[PDB]
C-alpha cells in the first residue's frame, strides 16, 4: 500500500523538532536549517501517522516502510540515458522506423532538469518540455524527405533556434 | 498514413482563426494512429503517450474540433462530461460511465476502444476549491482529479457488455485504458487575472494601472499562450493531475470577421445550407455584407454568439420560406441589414 | 449602526452591510460633510467599478451640506477622467460643492428630487500673519473662485458673467429652478 | 408536395391559436421530402438534419398535431414512447407492422415521441438514440417467427423523427439566463410580479445552450436544431374547444341526456367564465372535465328522481355554484 | 449592544441582528433626531425592499422627536416615487418633520397607537451677517413653510388656511384627534 501522502512534512517537522518554550528560562533549540525533505522522511514513525489521520491497527498491520528521496536535477539526466524505457529512446525509436536518427547532447539535458524543477511536476511533467521543442519539427517530418539526422541543441529548449536537421 | 499537412489541411475547412491548435493536435493524433498501428515490438518499446489538454474561451469550437475530425476520422469519439462525476460511490456518478458510453460507439468491440479517443469538456468546474473549515473534503473539488489519475495512466476495469439482456449473463469484459487518449478541456474562469499578475505588468483597479478597456476591442488569447503548469496550481489543479497532460493549446478566440468567414468558406456553412435548399427550386440566394455585419452584432449580444446564428437566421427567411412555394416566376432572393433587424422584408426579384 | 442582508446566490447566501449591497450595483454615496477622508474613500470606490465594468453607468446619491473644496475637487477630476458617465441625484440638500459636483455628472444623466434644494456661493477662506502672507492666500482663492465659476458655467451653459453674479452670495434654487437653469436635466417624481 | 399555404388550411380545422407552429412544421415537413427526392448530390453536401422538437406545455394539444398530420399524410404512423427505457427496435418495428412490411413506403414515414422529458440527464438510452438519428440498421424479427431465426435490417438516417416532451422547469431555467440583473437604484427599473415571465414570450428566446443546462447531451441537440414553440392555450381557444369539436364535453352530456328524453344548453356567458377557471388549474383542456361534473354533480344526482322536467338550461350562475340551475317543464 | 437571534431555513440556520431581521420583513426602524447620516440609511433601505419585492407593503415604525428638516424631505419624496405603499406607524412621540413622514404615507394605510402623541409647529431657523443675507436665507425658509403646508393640507385633506392657522405655534394632537383631523386612518389597539 503506497501513495504519495501531502503535507507530511509538516507533521514530521512537529515531531522531529524537540520543542522550546518561548520565555527566558525554558532553552531554545537551533533546529531544521533547511528542510532536508529526504532526510526528513526518513526519521517518520507510526505515530506521526495518526495525527496525520491514520488509525493505528492500520499501520501495525503494514510494519515496513519505505521512504523515497525527491529526485534532483542531476537524477534527470540519468533517467533520460541508462533506462531502457527511456522518454529519449521512445523518440529514437520513433524516428528508426521513419529512415532518420535522433541525438541528445548533454547540453540540451542539462536545461531540461531546470526547467522540469521549475513546473513542480517531476519526472510526468517531462514530456510537457520535449513536445514543446520537437512541435515545429514533428509537423512537417514525414513530409520531409532526404533527411538522415536530426539534433537537438540547448538553444531550441529556449525556442531561440530550431533544431539542426542533416539531409542524406 | 495521414500525414499532419494533410488532416490540418483538411481541419482548414472547418476550423478558421486557429492555427496553433491544428499543429499540437495534428502531431498528437499522428503519433497515436502510428503508435497503435506500428507494433512496437522494438528494442524500445511501451512508448509514452501525451495526453492533450484543450483551453479556450466558451463557444470557441472545441467541440466541433472533436466532432469534426471525429466524422472524416475512422474511430469512434464519444462527448463526456466532468461535472456528472462524484468520487466514492456518491450520488452523481461513478467514473466507469464514461467506459461503458464508449462502448456504444463501437458496437462493444474491445480492440476498437482502444482506437477511439474521448473528449471531456467543462474540466475546469472541477477546480479545488479551497475552503478550510467547510467540508475539507470536496467530492466537486480535487477529490474527483484523484479518481481520474488512475484512468488516465491506464487500468482494466470490469464493464458490463451491453448492460445485459438479464441476470443470465452476469459476465464483464475488460477493457484497457493506456492506450486510449483523453482530451480534457475546458474554459478557464478568472485565469487571465491570474497570469497578469506575475508575467505582463503592475495592471490592476488604479489610474497608471493597465484598464479593461480592450474588453472586446482586443483578444485576450496572446495571454494564454505564455500559461504554464504552475499557473495551474494557483486555479485548484493538483500537479500530479497535471503531469498526466503535457501538452497544452490556447485556442485564443473568436472574432466578428471570423464569423463573416464561418458562413462562406466552411463547407458545413449556414449559407450553404439554404443556398442548396432554394437552388433546388430555382431560386438563388444571396446575402449581402451588410447582412452579415448586422448577424454578427446581435449573435454578440447574447450569450454564445457562436451557437445563436441558427436563430438569427432562421427567423430572418422563416417568413419567406412560408411563401417562397406559393410565389411563382421569383429567381432570386435578397437579404438586408435591415432585414435582420426586422424593420424591413427581403427583396424579391422575378 | 448599519443593518445586514442576504444575497442569494448561485454558489450561495453571502451576507452584505446595506452599504456593500449598493456597491455591488454602482451606487456610492456622499453624506455628511466633505473632507479628506470621506473624499478618498469614494474616489476608490468609484475606481473600483471601473475595473468591474468601464461600460455601465454609476450612480452618485448625494445628500451634503458641503464642506471643503480642495477634497471635492478631487471627485470633479475622477468623474471626468473615467469613462463611465456618472449620474448625479440630489437628495435633501447640496451645497455650494455638493453642487458643483452634481452639475459635473454626465449631461442628461442629471436628476433632483421634488423637494430638494440647491445652494451656492462663493468660496471661503481666511488667514492671519503678516500683511506679505494675506496678499498670497488672497490671490490663491481668488483663482479657485474664477476657476469654480468657468467649470460651472461649462456644464450648466451659461454665461461667466452670470454665475459671477449670482454666486456674489447665498442663492437658494428649488428643484424646478435647477431645470431652468440648466443644472439638471429632470426630475425623478414617480416610477415609469 | 403540399405547399405550406394549402397544408395550413387543412391543418386550421383542427388546429387553432398555434398558426406560429404550423410555419415551422410545414417548412421543416416540405425540406425534408424534398431532401429525401433531390439528387443529394449538388454542392451544398453533408446538408444538416432537419429535425424538430416540440415545446410541451402541459396539456397543449401535442398529441393532436401528431394525429392531424399522420391521418392527413398517406405514409404510415406510429405512437412510441420513451417507457421502454432500453428494445429501440420495437418501435421501429411497429411502424413496420403498419406499413406491412414496406420499406420504402416506411422510409417516408414520420414518428412522433412522447415524453421525451422522461430520458433527461435524472439519475442513458439517449446515446442509443443517437445511433438511430444519425443512420443505423436494427434488427427486426418479421412477423415474430412461428417456432425457434433471422431479422430484417431497415434503414433509419433518411426517416425523419419528432422528438417532444412535456418539459417541467424549462421556465425557470430560461428566467435566469434572460432576466440579466436587477437594478436597485432610482434610474433602474423594477420588474413586477409577471410582465415578460410568462410562458408567452419566454420560449421564442430558447436556444440549445438552455437545454443542455436541462440535462439534454448536446449531440442529442445537435440532430434537432430546428425548434417550435407551442402556446400553451386562450380564452379563445377553449370556448372554440367546447363548441367547434364534435367530441366535445358539451355534446357528449347533451348526448346523455338525449336518451333520458332531456336536453341541455351552454351559453357563451357560461363558457367565458369557465375558460378563467380552467387556467387557475394550469392543466389545460384535460383538467376541464372537474369544472363541468362538479357542477353536474348536484343536479344528476337528483335528475331521475325529478319528473316532468322537458328541458334543463344551465345559466352563468350555475357555474359560479352560487344559483341551481332553472328547470324547464 | 444589539442581541442576536437565529433564523430557521431549508438551507440551515442563520444568526441575524434584531434590525436586520426585521429588515427581512419589510420592517425600517426610524429611531432618534433626523440628521444627513440616519436619513441617508433608510433611503438606501426602501430601494432595497423595491428591488427584493416591488407589490408588498412597507412598514415604517416612527419614534423620533425630529430634527433637520432638509433630511427628511428627502425620504418623503422616495415615499412618493417607488411604487410600493409605505405604511407608517407613530409609537412615542411625532414631531414636525416625524408628523410629515407619518401623514405621508399610503392613504388608508396610516395608523397611531392609543397613546402616541404627535406635535407640528413651524420651521426653526436663524443666520449671522449682513442684512442683504438675513433677506435671503428668510425668504428661503417661507417657501419650506409654505411648501410644507401645501403638502400637510393635500394628505390630510384639510384647507391650506387651516393647516396655516394650526401651524403657526407648537400644536399637541392626541392618537383620537389625529383621526377627526384626517392625519391618519385608524388605531391599532388591539390584534385582530
Ligand atoms: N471554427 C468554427 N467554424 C464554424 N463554426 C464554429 C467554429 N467554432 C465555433 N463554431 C460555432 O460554435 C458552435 C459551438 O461550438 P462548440 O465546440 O460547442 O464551442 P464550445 O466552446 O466547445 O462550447 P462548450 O465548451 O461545449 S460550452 C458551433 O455549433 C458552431 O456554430
Ligand atoms: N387546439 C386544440 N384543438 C382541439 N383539441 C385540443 C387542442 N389542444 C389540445 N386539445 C386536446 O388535448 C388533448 C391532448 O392533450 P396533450 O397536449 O397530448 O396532453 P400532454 O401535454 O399531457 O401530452 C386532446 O384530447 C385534444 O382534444
Amino acid at each position: 500500500c503506497g501513495g504519495a501522502f501531502a503535507g507530511l512534512d509538516k507533521v514530521i517537522s512537529h515531531r522531529v523538532e524537540t520543542g522550546s518554550g518561548i520565555g527566558f528560562g525554558a532553552t531554545v533549540k537551533a533546529k531544521s536549517d533547511k528542510a532536508s525533505e529526504g532526510e526528513l522522511l526518513a526519521q517518520v514513525e507510526p505515530e506521526d501517522l495518526i495525527k496525520f489521520g491514520l488509525i493505528p491497527e492500520f499501520i501495525g498491520r503494514l510494519p515496513v516502510v519505505a521512504t523515497l528521496n525527491e529526485l534532483s536535477e542531476e537524477a534527470l539526466i540519468q533517467i533520460l540515458k541508462e533506462p531502457k524505457n527511456a522518454l529519449t529512446k521512445q523518440y529514437q525509436a520513433l524516428f528508426n522506423l521513419e529512415g532518420v536518427d535522433l541525438e541528445f547532447r548533454d547540453e540540451a539535458l542539462d536545461a531540461i532538469a531546470k526547467k522540469a524543477m521549475a513546473r513542480k511536476t517531476g519526472a510526468r511533467g517531462l514530456r510537457s518540455i520535449v513536445e514543446a521543442a520537437l512541435l515545429d519539427t514533428m509537423y512537417d517530418l514525414p513530409s520531409m524527405e532526404d533527411v538522415e539526422k536530426v539534433v537537438i541543441d540547448e538553444s531550441v529548449i529556449d525556442g531561440q533556434s530550431e533544431p539542426l536537421l542533416i539531409y542524406g | 498514413l495521414p500525414t499532419p499537412h494533410e488532416i490540418r489541411n483538411h481541419l482548414d475547412d472547418y476550423v478558421i482563426g486557429q492555427e496553433q491548435a491544428k499543429k499540437v493536435l495534428a502531431v498528437a493524433v499522428y503519433n497515436h494512429y502510428k503508435r497503435l498501428r506500428n507494433g512496437d515490438t522494438s528494442n524500445g518499446v511501451e512508448l509514452g503517450k501525451s495526453n492533450i489538454l484543450l483551453i479556450g474561451p466558451t463557444g470557441s469550437g472545441k467541440t466541433l474540433l472533436a466532432e469534426t475530425l471525429a466524422r472524416l476520422l475512422d474511430v469512434p469519439f464519444t462527448m463526456a462530461d466532468a461535472t456528472t462525476l462524484t468520487e466514492a460511490g456518491y450520488v452523481g456518478e461513478d467514473v466507469e460511465n464514461i467506459i461503458q458510453k464508449l462502448l456504444q460507439k463501437s458496437d462493444y468491440d474491445v480492440q476498437k476502444a482502444q482506437r477511439g479517443i474521448v473528449y471531456i469538456d467543462q474540466i475546469d468546474k472541477i477546480s479545488r476549491k479551497s475552503d478550510n473549515p467547510s467540508i475539507t473534503r470536496d467530492v466537486s473539488g480535487e477529490g474527483v482529479q484523484q479518481a481520474l489519475l488512475k484512468l488516465i495512466e491506464g487500468t482494466v476495469a470490469a464493464v458490463p457488455p451491453q448492460g445485459g439482456r438479464k441476470h443470465p449473463q452476469q459476465e464483464f469484459l475488460q477493457v484497457d485504458t493506456s492506450k486510449i487518449l483523453f482530451i480534457c478541456g475546458g474554459a478557464f474562469a478568472g485565469l487571465d487575472k491570474v497570469i497578469s499578475h506575475r508575467v505582463e505588468t503592475g495592471s490592476g483597479i488604479g489610474f497608471g494601472a493597465t484598464v479593461k478597456a480592450k474588453s472586446d476591442k482586443a483578444s485576450e488569447g496572446e495571454l494564454l499562450a505564455q500559461v504554464e503548469p504552475e499557473d495551474l496550481i494557483k486555479f485548484g489543479l493538483i500537479p500530479e493531475f497535471i503531469g498526466r497532460l503535457p501538452v497544452v493549446a490556447t485556442l485564443n478566440e473568436l472574432s466578428e470577421e471570423a464569423l463573416i468567414q464561418i458562413l462562406k468558406e466552411p463547407k458545413n456553412a449556414l449559407t450553404k445550407q439554404y443556398q442548396a435548399l432554394f437552388n433546388l427550386e430555382g431560386v438563388d440566394l444571396e446575402f449581402r455584407d451588410e447582412a452579415l455585419d448586422a448577424i454578427a452584432k446581435k449573435a454578440m449580444a447574447r450569450k454564445t454568439g457562436a451557437r445563436g446564428l441558427r436563430s438569427i437566421v432562421e427567423a430572418a427567411l422563416l417568413d419567406t420560406m412560408y411563401d417562397l412555394p406559393s410565389m411563382e416566376d421569383v429567381e432570386k432572393v435578397v437579404i438586408d441589414e435591415s432585414v435582420i433587424d426586422g424593420q424591413s422584408e427581403p427583396l424579391l426579384i422575378y | 449602526l448599519v443593518p445586514m442582508v442576504i444575497e442569494q446566490t448561485s454558489r450561495g447566501e453571502r451576507s452584505f452591510d446595506i452599504y456593500s449591497r449598493l456597491l455591488k450595483e454602482r451606487v456610492i454615496f456622499l453624506t455628511g460633510q466633505v473632507e479628506d477622508h470621506m473624499a478618498n474613500l469614494i474616489v476608490a470606490q468609484m475606481l473600483f467599478l471601473e475595473a468591474e465594468n468601464p461600460e455601465k453607468d454609476i450612480y452618485l446619491y448625494i445628500n451634503s451640506p458641503g464642506g471643503v473644496i480642495t477634497a471635492g475637487m478631487s471627485i470633479y477630476d475622477t468623474m471626468q477622467f473615467i469613462k463611465p458617465d456618472v449620474s448625479t441625484i440630489c437628495m435633501g440638500q447640496a451645497a455650494s460643492m455638493g453642487a458643483f459636483l452634481l452639475t459635473a455628472g454626465a449631461k442628461g444623466k442629471r436628476f433632483c428630487l421634488p423637494n430638494s434644494r440647491v445652494m451656492i456661493h462663493q468660496p471661503l477662506g481666511g488667514y492671519q500673519g503678516q500683511a506679505t502672507d494675506i496678499e498670497i492666500h488672497a490671490r490663491e482663492i481668488l483663482k479657485v473662485k474664477g476657476r469654480m465659476n468657468e467649470l460651472m458655467a461649462l456644464h450648466t451653459g451659461q454665461s461667466l458673467e452670470q454665475i459671477e453674479r449670482d454666486t456674489e452670495r447665498d442663492r437658494f434654487l428649488s428643484a424646478p429652478e435647477a431645470v431652468e437653469y440648466g443644472l439638471v436635466d429632470s426630475i425623478l417624481t414617480h416610477r415609469n
